[PDB]
């Protein structure tokens, strides 16, 4: 879905 | 200070920078050398040619790949590939950026160790990490669960992941890949009188495969159809203007993936291999793996491959279960993309081998998360 | 030169 | 009611009856036609000449072969060859005997289908079967296991068999054969000022090859020797009484088989091709194939060829293994002999295509055991 | 009128006559079938091969076992095994002798019922009895008390017996066995670049396991040693003369038995499994079970296995107690031997199911002493 | 209805009927006319005289030949020759018989076309065919292979034939012939004081040549001999009773054929010309041409000519080869004889140009088999 | 210190200095000698004449060429040619300049070795290099890729080059050249009654060929036209004022190049020879060779030759491909020009054989880049 | 210790 | 070793 | 043919 | 050898 | 296009 | 002298 | 006729 | 993979 968005998804997962 | 990402596969080299949506360098992993006497000394003739340069002159070169079945066998040629990637394709000084490289699971350990030595000692990379493509393919798919079926030019492999944890005892690997399908196609075309022998011809046949082949969703019906009809025949124009007409080779080639016996392997086809990987997993995890069958890699581009896989898995698997195949169009790039994501996560910045650490720990450090 | 697109 | 056996090769036609030790017809696969104005109308001049008839008049004919690299390209000429074989050479009515024919592996399917049509529709043979020479060569060697390296005028091929089972994915084929060695010799003789251009001259050069050439067991030492000595030079008398003196061409010609690069091929030489065929076989079978390397075909007649092959294979293969070459003097006839055996076995009498079956099944029947 | 004894295990079939010291038939439980096109029809080629016959031709067969993890899954193949055992290996008419067969504890009931049906209806045996190997292993050890740890190719199991009485609630069974260790070894050898894929290759790897592997008595010290020394490396010659050099795989393979996590099992290793079996027994019996730890089965042949077991059990068990391992060299044959003894005791001659009884009672009779 | 045969050569006209062994008319191709005032009007004096008539009155006639170097230059005189041949010499009506005429190879096409027009329009021949003497000379020799060296009064030519096929690119022609040898002799006799100038004297010198000249088998030795001996001198009686004594002119005249430089030609002599014709032929044909060197034509009548030719050819040709000269005594008539044979073969009766065909096709028809 | 460049061809000698646009010496490779008795001793008559000197006196000389079909056969005459070239034509001391000479590909090795010996030992050249004209023709065309069809007086040859690398196995050579076309024309003119025999006459016929002949773009239509029209007839004035009128010989002469059968060769014509050279090349290179068909050499000057070649190649080659012929007007000089370029490149100054090297290495040194 | 002897041992145990 | 004998060898192999 | 004792 | 015989020879050759 | 220019072209190619 | 431009 | 055993 | 719902 695009790297900028995939990064946001994974950063959110890591923090959560 | 963006990390470099470089998927040094056996077919193509996909390389660029972390945090972006595409490799900038997508040239083939080919180093060619003249196979004929040079006479026009006045033109400054070269000893070797690389990637697109080499394919553009293929009719006079013994084009060879440095990597076969995912293993680097020719390290001098591999350094040439890297050299060009860094300085001529990406135009970047390796010293200024950490680098993320990839490799197949269940490869020789030495392949990782030697690659590491080169990056630290020849290219002076300040830091390095090596990833498994099957893992990168899920990052690129936005998920932490599923089986990645990565089928490229080199090898085909299945790695189940659940909630980000890997199930290494369930990794399946076949050394059946696009390069073999190509070799098989070179042989099958013999039946109609066409004969492709040389390495330049191998690349021609590869191009043919890429444009004409498709996956039968019913092999026997396509054979019966071909045997009774011209409707499946397609023409192709060879580089010299010669037209070649191809019949059922269009689907008998990729069929090899379902019936490896066609090339002499006794091994399970890809749908049984995938199934077996699921069977090696705890029963509690099977439902989620079936619902997240992720395809990646260049050979997953055959038209009809995802549909054939669904049909086959549903014939092995118990009924009353959702069997789902995920096959985004960027199957050729999902690995590079995963690299682009991983290298950009803050969570990953402690995973890098710093050259300083390598220089004290030695090669054993490259196997952190060997998998 | 006897095959069909190669010799 | 003895079956007819006919090895319609590209060089010579070997034909006769099953159950015997030699072909009765061994004339060349050559059809020639006048290339000059006929003037003495009163002598009943012909339009075409066949086999020995043609070679006996070669200086006025554009001698051509109907078969090139194992493929029949001129079917009118091929029917003439068959016609003479049946009625003038063997003196037999085709209608009274079933016929066993041969072909190269990995040939076009159409070659088999067209040959079959002719035998059933033009010669009215009551039954037919087509065999692969590599298989026939083991019957003729008294064994069910080994690799046959059949190297004739047309093509060179390697077919491993184990306990009578074939390993088709390991078949290797080169389109390097005696006819190319002959063409190469025609060119190499240029260096000493001799110039053979015409097809009659091609046959002269072939005769030279057959009497003077040998295989160097050490190519570089023979070159060094030739460069410093007259002891390797031999004379030959041409048909017009002219003497031609030949030096290192004596071994540089057959060397092509080990170094195909001499004629522009990038392909592996015959010792590497044989080796690779073994490598494509299951590891468990390699020991027996190495111990049963079977040579057949006319080009295996060069003095020193078996010895060179042993030396080369033992340099590729791992040590501590028996590498054995079988090279009986009847290398020119082992294929015909295998045909003579096979057609005589009771076990084989169900393998024949009965004309009745052909007429209902159509051409697909010829591919039973296509291989 | 000597009873036949036949230990139809998953790996090997050990069969012969009661009242003797060795099986006469010790061929493997393997049925293979050609995986390639037969071409030399004239040699009388077979459809299937059995046992030693099959392994002798393994490079062309998809060798399969009819029994996996102690369960018969392929009954047609199993009848072939039995057929050959009775008529070609032992040369005996089944109708003339009663037969003692064996099975794992805690197997499916159907396995026993189907085996019985075949012996009575296909082989017409006049009488039959089915025994548990763990029990037979104590008869063969000359005692009525102890725990038998029977670890073969199929399954590993622990059955405590005290004064001849069994303690069935304390039976422990793992589906970790020699076949899995072999599969693990096939995978671990990948690290050094060796790749064994096919079933013929599986048998090669099995042979390697049998000659090079040993049990570390201290796993971490052996790893530290391997990491710093060539003294643990051994060479092996593969069937094709290729030498393979093996390092710490020599002890990492059998280590799986102590750490099943290496292959993905969460299950207890064999020393904890044995210990737990003792813990499930009445406290009053523990002393005697510790003093009579009996090993049997082919995988108990690894050098160092008995010593490792003692070390491990003494680390779980309370101190001030004698922990003794009994490991006679005939660990491969103790089951057959127990059969040879049991079938010869007068006390046992009332235990046989007479065909007449089976024919009136039906299958429920096979579960007398089901255990 | 026997065909007429007429060899209208430059020297003599040989004519008669097909199917016989000799011409009936053998008069010279000479038309003479008075060169002096007639006074005795009362005797019925003629304007012109033909053939023997003319030579019988030569001292008063400017005898001329209509044909020079094989080409007809004076067509009015040629019709007179034909007229007499048909009506006064052979006594036959041309309308009643088809006619076979001859010509040199490599002559002007117009010579054939004009001759044809005359036969069809002036003599009303019902059919016509024109042959090359070199071909007719082999029919007359009973063979289909060899080189005919036809050396007459007009031209000398070499035409190789093999198995009846001609090799036209190897035709050699010299315009050195008996008429030139005669002219040379007229000049050489000057040295001894004899002077022959007029055309009547030319015929006298021709007669001398025919009786006294011979071929030296060693020119220098004959010169040395003549220079020291009277033994080579011969006398001849001239028509007026005057005796002429001739010395080395006896062999210096025919020597011209071996050394054309004697009359100013730079051209090769006849032995080199013959040799070169062989060299222009395919190497495979040379052996048969050397073994069939066929001489025909009037100048091949010099004593010693065949022997000199053998000696010369064997000095040019490679050794170890049979070089054979065929020189039957009827060298003067072999052409006519060949005509007599050819015209009588049934195979030839379709070769005739029917007047009807000529009248529709026009002159191009005369070049069928132009050669 | 400019290198001398000298294209010692069989027809003309083109010589001058490197770095310039034209040879300064362009006289013919002819040495003539008197064929008649000298009488006016008082004029200082010569024994031999060279080049233009010889042709200016041709009517009294047996003009001969020292080189035939590209091979030097008369070395004494060749030294005379060189002597005059260096001292009388170019007026240069050989000792002061290195010299670049040329030769045909596939010539005898001895031709190169002997030429080298003479330059170093007779002319004392300080250095030497020998080039292949086909290569020089591409330097002169400004490119590194294409096939040069060099067709001169001596031989005709095809040498494909790709990116400066040669493809020697694809070299085609015919010994059909301008001298043969001239000989054929001498023969064909016979048909109209003209007869050219002597070597002086050969040169006259050559002049005729050069001014009147053209290439038919449709041979049969030109024949049909000639047969029905005077519009194709041209007159020519012979040196003695005699007018010769020439008809279809104007195009039947050069037609030989397309139909070598006209002079007895069975060989392929030049368009098929060119095509075959392309076919012997890797398929990947064919497109570029078709697009760069380079003509050079004097016989490529016939009007219509380039157009005929395009028409013929496009009839052999597959459609849908660009077939391009490059035919600059300096086809007579492109070889010399290439020499002028090559000898001037700094890159080439290491290619020279220094006399010092020759004197230590011997003749084998001349074969560096023998090709 | 051999089947013949192990049988004797067990038969004795059973009887006792 | 001759066809008559090679046939006998192969017929024997097929039957066995 | 790229592994070490199997391909 | 005489035309009658030479004819017979050539007619025979043509027919053969 | 003339030797002076063809030389310049080839010298440039060699150096490049 | 009988040909047309040569004898 | 200029080669050595062919022209 | 040999049991019935577990291997
Ligand atoms: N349209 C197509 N259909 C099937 N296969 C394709 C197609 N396009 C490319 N391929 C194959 O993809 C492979 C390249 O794999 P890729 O995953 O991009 O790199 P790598 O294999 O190096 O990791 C080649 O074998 C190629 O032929
Ligand atoms: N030296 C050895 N070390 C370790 N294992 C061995 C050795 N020899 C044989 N084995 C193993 O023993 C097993 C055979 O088991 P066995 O008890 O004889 O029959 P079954 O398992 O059929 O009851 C195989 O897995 C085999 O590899
Ligand atoms: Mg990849
Ligand atoms: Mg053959
Ligand atoms: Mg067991
Ligand atoms: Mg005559
Ligand atoms: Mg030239």
């Amino acid at each position: 879905m695009g790297v900028a968005d995939l990064i946001k998804k994974f950063e959110s997962i890591s923090k959560e | 200070t963006t990390a470099l990402v470089c998927d040094n596969g056996s077919g193509l080299v996909k390389a660029g920078f972390a945090g972006d949506d595409a490799p900038r360098a997508v040239f083939p992993s080919i180093v060619g050398r003249p196979r004929h006497q040079g006479v026009m000394v006045g033109m400054g003739q070269k000893d070797s040619y690389v990637g697109d340069e080499a394919q553009s002159k293929r009719g006079i070169l013994t084009l060879k790949y440095p990597i076969e079945h995912g293993i680097i066998t020719n390290w001098d040629d591999m350094e040439k590939i890297w050299h060009h990637t860094f300085y001529n394709e990406l135009r970047v000084a390796p010293e200024e950026h950490p680098t993320l490289l990839t490799e197949a699971p269940l490869n020789p350990k030495a392949n990782r160790e030697k690659m590491t030595q080169i990056m630290f000692e020849t290219f002076n990379v300040p830091a390095m990490y090596v990833a498994i493509q099957a893992v990168l393919s899920l990052y690129a798919s936005g998920r932490t669960t599923g089986i990645v079926l990565d089928s490229g030019d080199g090898v085909t492999h299945n790695v189940p992941i659940y909630e980000g944890y890997a199930l290494p005892h369930a990794i399946m690997r076949l050394d059946l890949a696009g390069r073999d399908l190509t070799d098989y196609l070179m042989k099958i075309l013999t039946e109609r009188g066409y004969s492709f022998v040389t390495t330049a011809e191998r690349e021609i046949v590869r191009d043919i495969k890429e444009k004409l082949c498709y996956v039968a969703l019913d092999f026997e019906n396509e054979m019966a159809t071909a045997a009774s009809s011209s409707s499946l025949e397609k023409s192709y124009e060879l580089p010299d203007g010669q037209v070649i007409t191809i019949g059922n080779e269009r689907f008998r080639c990729p069929e090899t993936l379902f019936q490896p016996s066609f090339i002499g392997m006794e091994s399970a086809g890809i749908h049984e291999t995938t199934y077996n990987s699921i069977m090696k997993c705890d029963i509690d995890i099977r439902k989620d793996l079936y619902a997240n069958n992720v395809m990646s890699g260049g050979t997953t581009m055959y038209p009809g491959i995802a549909d054939r896989m669904q049909k086959e898995i549903t014939a092995l698997a118990p009924s009353t279960m959702k069997i789902k195949i995920i096959a985004p169009p960027e199957r050729k790039y999902s690995v590079w993309i995963g690299g682009s994501i991983l290298a950009s996560l803050s969570t990953f910045q402690q995973m890098w081998i710093t050259k300083q650490e390598y220089d004290e720990a030695g090669p054993s450090i490259v196997h952190r998360k060997c998998f | 030169p006897a095959w069909x697109a190669x010799c």
